[PDB]
């Protein structure tokens, strides 16, 4: 995993 | 579209990606750092997506699912609590353990009332 | 209650820790 958004 | 603050009874959805096809056969699972507590499991999936967890106080309004040919999660979330604020990740089942410097980056959900 | 020290799931005894390791620390 690496990025989150919103 | 500008940050997590937000008021309850609001819904917000989170989305994790990576690159490659890394999520494909490996359940995942969306944690949150709250203000005092350690880690939680908030929702996880199984690597097929035929199974489903929630935490108890997000049962009912919350809403996980994968799209491997995306290499990416979601996590639908209704009607917000304050209870709910947090810093949210989403990682490996095999990795749930693993401190949050190797996870991801996360984001803040900040819920108001 | 059990917490699964991998996933941090609960699981209750009508659910056996070898059951958690297959169903969602395998492929499924
Ligand atoms: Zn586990």
């Amino acid at each position: 995993q690496v990025q989150l958004v919103k | 579209s500008g940050g997590g603050l937000v008021q309850a009874g609001d819904s917000l959805r989170l989305s994790c990606a990576a690159s490659g096809s890394t999520f494909s056969g490996y359940a995942m699972g969306w944690y949150r750092q709250a203000p005092g507590k350690e880690r939680e499991l908030v929702a996880a999936i199984t690597s097929s997506g035929a199974s489903t967890y929630y935490a108890d106080s997000v049962r009912g309004r919350f809403t996980i699912s994968r799209d491997d040919a995306k290499n990416t999660v979601y996590l639908q979330m209704n009607s917000l609590k304050p209870e709910d604020t947090a810093v949210y990740y989403c990682a490996a089942l095999d990795e749930g353990y693993l401190d949050y410097d190797s996870w991801g980056q996360g984001t803040q959900v900040t819920v108001s009332s | 209650v059990y917490k699964c020290e991998i996933c941090k799931m609960p699981f209750s005894v009508y659910s056996t820790l070898e059951k958690h390791m297959k169903k969602w620390h395998s492929d499924r």
